[PDB]
């Protein structure tokens, strides 16, 4: 690289992608809405909330495609957007050595088939999206808590909920038990505005609204 | 026949304060993720934010 | 020491000795262990045709780094997606072809010994220059030249009290992690703070698929697949 | 908009059918928890508790909203029987450690400078 | 230096000082108040004022890189001796 | 080291190996924990020539996520070329 | 061909004594079931173009070893394993049907980050 | 166009039951909305462009020990971001906590000008430049 | 590259199962792990005295903090409000007020042991180096209060420490 | 009508004739960097940080004082652009005393956030910088005229909005000493809202210095009572206490100044 500062971007992959990018969408006009190739060769699928079967299974067996390894699925809570939550598939391909990202946009109480059939990876992996979240999924075998404590009350990872949450424990000694009381805190969280008020990077700027 | 890992037992914020920590702050908090593993971690964290910033450490 | 643009502070002045000096002693360390373990008979029973997985459902049930490898599965980080310098070295990945617990160990103590070749190579091949970025909105100043100019100031001010602001997006980046495959997924809502974190920590598949793990063993093997399986619960847990 | 997915239940009707044997459940539940969990409160008090956390939110009209709580109701039953759960974990739902936080208008105004 | 108060109660360079009745200092009693007997203010008063001939000086305060960051403070206000933020040392001017 | 010869026989053969030339702890060979002052290298953009940062500008030569297909005769492809099978062990392929 | 290799290198996956007429009478089956599938179709014609493409040499060339780098996706005992997940992909999609346009547009910019 | 044995629910959506926030802690926090105002002394204006989600301060009050901020308000520290206000609304609906927003103050269009800073006889001259 | 782990081809000659035969029956792996043990049993041990001597440390340790100040005297710390800042875990709480003098210096610099991590942000913060972790680590006590600290605990402990940690920085500060 | 069309870095805008380079940036959403220029307070043009080069232009316009006309495109992030940006802000910067540890600005100057944004990362000055002696123009504003950066906004303000003509720069070349010359003393009733206007740490609030920073303290929004005005204002507070009181933008009632009073 000539400028050694910036890190040096891989064309030939950017397109490759790109090219399977546009491969899986025309396959599927009815589920892929959306296909986005970052800066960074990073390929991003985006699929209608019933597509967590279909796509996953056309990934995974594909002859083009065999993306089998399920790398996580996670959420991204957006207040500002009617779709809440955000589920985030990662797939990872043994014989192409590349990487899939598929999101579906879901509300609270709109819920995702379990994926469990199409990845048994997914099986422990939805636990806690249902834990921390609260994205309900369905015809899966179990939900329980593996995260949260056992009764706890409320989905943390939400934006609404509080970092210190709601209850702290205490052993009482008026009954033998450690039991749970509304947080009060020693020293409450001194929040930073770090946001600077003159305006980043150009490039990502949103359009005049 | 069957056998339950009740995980759970040591669950922590991170990814939780993270939202709250700059990425300067929560670089520590990978030290303490895998805590076998220290320097491993960091570089995950490391080579993920330098892509995002499109830089590249030096060689050394 | 692993920050954001290469390093915080560079090696003390003959610290390469030193731990040359430990890399010639420790692989007769790892031929003791060899010699303790691999041909006794009762770790062997303990440890032989127990815990045993297939390559699909290893691969299936999101195992990663040596749970695959130890199943004969053909992968490994390194080798596939070199990240870093992990290019500029070469090494044995040390493939199993039974999937039980005993290829895993004699993986991962291969694994020792290939961990040695990188310290080897890296040693006589370590080049001059900098530690970290000669971009001082993403690393810090010099302290010398902290106190002397003021553009160090300002952005030595704004890294340790607002940070770098890193450009939005999303990524999942992935290392080979000893236990697996530790993946970070961010998501950048372009300020100076991330907005979401999610880490693909290896344990959680591995503890995950320790229900099929244990389908057929003793109560006495539960805590054989447990060991090998390489989980701490700070990672799984989160 | 008014168009939505039921995640179990079309309708009210259906999403009370759901609460209805979940409640018998909770119900028969009560004697053999505190049997085995060896608490003091009476059995009584666990069925006219029981009671007390199906009325604060018997208010909902959506239904999503009560039969995905149902499955969340649900979450807690099975979570006892199985002792899963600790002593203090279900007596957490008996708060009893507090002071009990006053009622009339005058009460806060003694107390401090928050409503 | 450090002073006493009524109660003893050695106050600090901050001033912080423990009233009459202040049921707090319970916790001094069987222990002891930690007071650093140096006291920021008065060990740089009498520390002796420097004379250096110019406009402008420099106040890296020794040691450059492992000093203070190096100011560079105006001499010309003959009322009052010069002194950088940083160090507290007190430059003064000899007569223009 | 302190270990007079007998022992070091009894030790040697009982392990099957020499352990004097390379033991588990330290002795001299340990550089001094006084080091002589080191001279870090400069920056590779510390040239006070042209050095502007219009030149390097990673954080914001990044470009949002190139649109390639939006909702609002062929070939087949494939992401990347399938791996290639690597060889056995040069050094020892059979362990 | 030659001697039939003791074992794949992956444990659960056998070796297959007889592979290249497996390999054909798999590839013939989706050839069969993409029948049923219209030709307008996209996921058709890729298939159709990659099955008899295979298909050609695995009929002509009968040694499996060579068979390896013909195909360039690992051992052929393997292969098959993954002509039968493109058998059930092709049983699978016989349900999808994803040529009609998107079930729905994206409510609003629910995409577009940042926020 | 989503045919999986459609549902149709005319209540106003709410999730305050199955969320979990507190009796206290969802009738008593007045939730007020507003664009955040720039800081005055900060030229730069990439901050009055999104919404908040701020609420009411609470009871502080200082550690005996060490003269802290002791607080029990556990929903103080947490402002969340919304593009517009319609989302930043139905957030409030869907939580259902208490309401009063506030309209974005945007700058009226100062009409600027040089040559005003010479006149000949407007008094838009500058006494200093 | 890569290679194989466990691919063993046992001979079938009357030789090797012999010798296999003679393993099993005769322990004579099991042997080896008693002379692999039994040598280092006649090995010296690596065990340090504590606390008649310690282990080895480096220049660059961190510890226990405190706050320095120049040779004339004055404290370094200057209000700088860097260090709680870039903490990631706000141990540090500092609030500084006007001086009579005016050098206003801060009247608390509270951290919180039982909150800090032993960063070693803290002197990479402030450009004057006020707050640095001193090489102390037997800073260990009973009850909780006292390790919570205070801007008169971390000065004095400055006033301790300042023979070894003023030649820690000396010998350190050309890397950093 | 009217509306005289120009484009900006590419899309087209419509604007009213004789509005300068600025007012038409952020009808799309561009705030290019500036320093001697506030929307309510005259145009001063000297610090040149607005800069930006325009198309076919063989010379980087100054975008306070030049009035746009048809088919003018903004080549906000061009290169040269970026270039004038570089330079002019490395200049301003070259006397500026290395102060923010001990400045109260930081965490909020102007100088310091765009450095971030529009500037270097290492400095090529070898010489030694420029040091103002210090004024004294009322207990309730400080003057650190060594962090000054002479953009006059100061100046302008007491001339209309304070309605007081008692401030300048005397001086000549880099001895450009802006304030009284003489021993006066800034009493209007509008004195505390040169604090706010100032980009730099050249003039601080007394009452308020070193005693919080921009980071740490909370802000909440609320009205002014010590007058029938009733100023809307933003109120600071950290560790559960008032340190500051800024001004909000209201144009109908304070636009952004606040009495002396209040502040
Ligand atoms: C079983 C075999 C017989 C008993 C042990 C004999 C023995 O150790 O002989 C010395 C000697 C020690 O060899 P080493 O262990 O290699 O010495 C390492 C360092 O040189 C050691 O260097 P060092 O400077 O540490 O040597 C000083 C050491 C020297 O110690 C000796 O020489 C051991 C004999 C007691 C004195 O004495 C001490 O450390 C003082 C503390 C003694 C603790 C209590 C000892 C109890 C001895 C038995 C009591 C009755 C039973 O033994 C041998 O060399 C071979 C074994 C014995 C051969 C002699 C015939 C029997
Ligand atoms: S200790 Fe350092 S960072 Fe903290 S206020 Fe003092 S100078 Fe600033
Ligand atoms: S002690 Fe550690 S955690 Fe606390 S402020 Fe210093 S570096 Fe940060
Ligand atoms: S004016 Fe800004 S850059 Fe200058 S010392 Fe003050 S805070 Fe730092
Ligand atoms: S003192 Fe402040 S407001 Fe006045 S000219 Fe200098 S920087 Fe501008
Ligand atoms: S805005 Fe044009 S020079 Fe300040
Ligand atoms: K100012
Ligand atoms: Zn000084």
């Amino acid at each position: 690289d000539t400028r050694p500062t910036i890190r040096p971007r891989n064309d030939v992959v950017h397109k490759q992608l790109s090219a399977f990018g546009q491969y899986v969408a025309e396959i599927l006009p009815k589920y892929v809405q959306q296909v986005q190739v970052s800066c960074f060769n990073e390929l991003e699928i985006f699929i209608h909330p019933d597509g967590v079967i279909p796509v996953l299974t056309f990934l995974r067996d594909h002859t083009n495609a065999q993306f089998k390894s399920l790398a996580d699925l996670t959420a991204v809570d957006v207040p500002t957007r009617q779709n809440r939550f955000e589920i985030v598939y990662n797939l990872l391909s043994l014989r192409f050595n590349s990487q899939i990202r598929v999101k579906t946009y879901t509300d609270e109480l709109t819920p995702i088939e379990s994926s469990v059939t199409v990845y048994k990876a997914a099986n422990w992996y939805e636990r806690e999206i249902w834990d921390m979240f609260g994205v309900f999924f369905a015809n899966h075998p179990d939900l329980r808590r593996i995260l949260t404590g056992y009764g706890f009350e409320g989905h943390p990872f939400r934006k609404d909920f509080p970092l210190s949450g709601y209850v702290e424990l205490r052993y009482d000694d008026e009954v033998k038990r450690v039991v749970a009381e509304p947080v009060e805190l020693a020293q409450e969280f001194r929040k930073f505005d770090l946001n600077s008020p003159w305006e980043a990077f150009p490039a990502y700027r949103q359009p005049p609204e | 026949r069957k056998c339950d890992p009740h995980i759970g037992l040591l669950h922590r914020g991170t990814e939780k304060l993270i939202e709250y920590k700059t990425y300067l702050q929560a670089l520590p908090y990978f030290d303490r993720l895998d805590y076998v593993s220290m320097m491993c971690n960091e570089q995950a964290y490391s080579l993920a934010v330098e892509k995002l910033l499109n830089i590249q450490p030096p060689p050394r | 020491y692993i920050r954001p643009g290469g390093v915080h502070q560079d090696l003390p002045l003959g610290l390469l000795d030193d731990i040359y000096e430990f890399s010639k002693n420790f692989s007769f360390r790892i031929d003791e262990l060899e010699e303790m373990l691999t041909n006794n008979r009762i770790w062997r029973n303990r440890t032989v045709d127990i815990g045993v997985v297939t390559a699909e459902d290893a691969l299936n049930y999101g195992f990663s780094g040596v749970m695959l490898r130890g199943s004969g599965i053909q992968w490994d980080l390194r080798k596939t997606q070199p990240y870093d310098v992990y290019d500029q070295v070469e090494f044995d990945v040390p493939i199993g072809s039974r999937g039980d617990c005993y290829d895993r160990y004699l993986c991962r103590v291969e694994e020792m010994r290939q961990s040695l070749r990188i310290i080897s190579q890296c040693l006589n091949k370590m080049p001059p220059g900098e530690i970290k970025v000669d971009d001082a909105k993403v690393s810090p100043p010099k302290r010398a030249e902290m106190k002397t100019s003021m553009e160090s100031l300002i952005h030595h001010f704004k890294l340790y009290t607002e940070g770098y602001q890193v450009p939005p997006g999303a990524t999942y980046t992935a290392i080979e992690a000893p236990k697996g495959e530790f993946g970070v997924y961010l998501v950048s809502d372009g300020s100076s703070r991330p907005y979401r974190c999610k880490i693909k920590a290896p344990g959680f598949a591995h503890l995950a698929g320790l229900d099929k793990m244990s389908k057929g063993h003793m109560l006495a093997d539960v805590v054989a697949i447990i060991g090998t399986q390489d989980i701490v619960f700070g990672e799984v847990d989160r | 908009g008014t168009s939505v997915k039921p995640i179990f239940s079309r309708d009210m009707n259906e999403a009370k059918r759901r609460v209805r044997e979940l409640y018998r459940a909770w119900y028969r539940e009560v004697p053999n928890t505190v049997h085995l969990f060896q608490l003091d409160i009476s059995v009584k008090q666990g069925r006219d508790k029981v009671r007390e956390m199906f009325m604060k939110n018997a208010h909902v009209t959506d239904p999503r909203v009560v039969d995905l709580l149902v499955i969340k109701g649900k979450m807690e039953l099975e979570e006892t029987i199985n002792v899963w759960k600790q002593r203090t974990h279900i007596m957490r739902f008996f708060h009893e450690t507090e002071a009990p936080r006053p009622t009339d208008f005058l009460s806060k105004f003694y107390v401090g400078h928050d409503p | 230096g450090v002073r006493t108060s009524p109660t003893g109660e050695k106050v600090t360079h901050t001033g912080q000082a423990y009233d009459d009745g202040d049921y707090r200092r319970v916790r001094f009693s069987d222990r002891q108040k930690e007071v650093n007997e140096n006291f920021a203010i008065d060990l740089i008063a009498e520390q002796p004022v420097s004379e250096v001939g110019s406009r402008v000086i420099s106040c890296d305060g020794g040691g450059g890189a492992l000093g203070h960051p190096r100011v560079y403070i105006n001499l010309d206000k003959e009322t009052k001796t010069g002194t950088c933020g940083y160090c507290g040392l007190q430059f003064r001017q000899p007569h223009h | 080291a302190s270990a007079t010869r007998v022992i070091q026989l009894l030790r040697n053969w009982a392990s099957g190996r020499d352990l004097q030339a390379k033991l588990q702890l330290r002795y001299q060979e340990i550089s001094k924990r006084t080091q002589p002052p080191p001279k870090l290298p400069v920056g590779p953009s510390h040239k006070l020539s042209n050095n502007y940062y219009c030149t390097r500008d990673g954080r914001r030569e990044a470009m949002p996520p190139s649109i390639v297909m939006s909702s609002q005769e062929k070939k087949a492809v494939t992401p990347a070329p399938p791996i290639k099978r690597w060889e056995l062990s040069k050094d020892q392929p059979y362990l | 061909a030659g001697l039939l290799k003791k074992t794949t290198g992956l444990v659960g996956l056998a070796v297959c004594e007889t592979p290249h007429e497996r390999l054909k009478i798999l590839y013939t089956k989706i050839l069969d079931v993409l029948g049923q599938i219209p030709k307008n179709a996209a996921y058709r014609k890729y298939t159709e173009q990659i099955t008899n493409e295979k298909l050609g040499m695995v009929k002509a060339e009968p040694d499996v070893k060579k068979l390896e780098e013909q195909l360039q996706g690992g051992q052929i005992e393997e292969v098959i394993l993954q002509a039968e997940n493109e058998l059930s992909l092709a049983r699978k999609m016989l349900r999808w049907k994803p040529w009609e346009p998107l079930v729905e547009e994206p409510p609003a910019n629910q995409w577009k980050w940042p926020i | 166009t989503q045919d999986t044995q459609l549902i149709a629910v005319d209540e106003k959506l709410d999730i305050t039951t199955l969320t979990g926030v507190p009796e206290e802690h969802i009738k008593t926090r007045k939730v007020r909305i507003f664009v955040p105002a720039r800081n005055n002394m900060q030229s730069g204006v990439n901050n009055t462009k999104k919404w908040k989600m701020e609420f009411d301060t609470r009871e502080r009050w200082e550690n005996p020990l060490m003269g802290w901020s002791s607080t029990a308000d556990p929903l103080s520290n947490l402002v969340l971001t919304f593009s517009t206000k319609e989302d930043a609304v139905a957030f409030a609906e869907k939580n259902g906590w208490s309401f009063d927003v506030e309209e974005r103050k945007v700058p009226k269009p100062k009409s600027k000008s040089y040559g005003a800073n010479f006149s000949w006889n407007k008094r838009t001259r500058v006494s200093t430049k | 590259t890569y290679k194989f782990v466990n691919m063993r081809e046992p001979s079938m000659d009357m030789k090797s199962v012999t010798d296999r035969a003679a393993q099993t029956l005769l322990w004579t792996e099991l042997v080896r792990g008693l002379g692999m043990t039994l040598s280092y049993l006649f090995r010296e041990p690596a065990t340090i005295n504590y606390p008649f001597e310690k282990g080895p440390l480096s220049p660059r340790f961190r510890g226990e903090h405190a706050l320095r100040r120049y040779p004339s005297g004055e404290e370094r710390c200057i209000a700088c409000k860097l260090c709680e800042a870039v903490c990631p875990a706000q141990a540090i709480t500092i609030e500084a007020e006007p001086r009579a003098d005016g050098s206003r210096r801060t009247t608390r610099y509270d951290i919180d042991m039982t909150k800090c991590i032993y960063c070693g942000f803290c002197q990479e913060a402030c450009p004057v180096d006020a707050i640095v972790e001193g090489p102390n680590f037997e800073f260990s006590t009973e009850t909780h209060e006292e390790l919570l600290y205070n801007k008169e605990k971390l000065l004095n402990n400055g006033d301790k420490w300042e023979a070894e940690i003023a030649a820690n920085i000396q010998a350190d500060y050309l890397y950093r | 009508s009217n509306l005289i069309e120009v484009f900006v870095d590419g899309q087209s805008v419509m604007v009213e004739p004789g509005t300068t380079v600025l007012q038409a940036c952020e009808k799309v959403g561009m705030q290019i960097p500036r320093f001697c220029y506030h929307e309510r307070l005259s145009v001063a043009g000297n610090c040149r940080m607005c800069l930006v080069e325009i198309e076919k232009a063989p010379k980087v316009v100054a975008a306070c004082a030049m009035p746009v006309m048809k088919g003018w495109n903004i080549l906000t992030n061009s290169e040269k652009s970026k270039k004038a940006r570089e330079g002019v802000m490395e200049f301003l910067l070259a006397n500026h005393p290395l102060d923010c540890p001990i400045c109260d600005q930081g965490g909020e100057c102007d100088l310091q956030d765009q450095s971030m944004m529009f500037g270097s990362d290492r400095s090529r000055f070898l010489e030694g910088k420029r040091a103002v002696e210090d004024k004294n123009i009322g207990p309730l504003v400080k003057t650190i005229m060594t962090r000054c950066i002479q953009c006059t906004r100061c100046i302008r303000f007491a001339s209309e909005i304070a309605g007081v003509d008692d401030l300048g720069t005397t001086g000549r070349g880099n001895d450009m000493q802006v304030g009284t010359y003489i021993e006066k003393m800034f009493m209007s009733e509008l004195s505390g809202n040169i604090i706010d206007i100032c980009p730099v740490g050249a003039l601080t609030s007394k009452p308020y210095a070193f005693t919080a920073r921009p980071w740490e303290t909370r802000k909440t929004e609320s009205i002014d009572v010590m007058d029938a005005v009733g100023s809307n204002i933003v109120v600071s507070t950290r560790t559960g206490e008032v340190m500051r009181i800024l001004p909000r933008m209201h144009e109908d009632i304070n636009e952004e100044w606040i009495s002396d009073k209040t502040r």
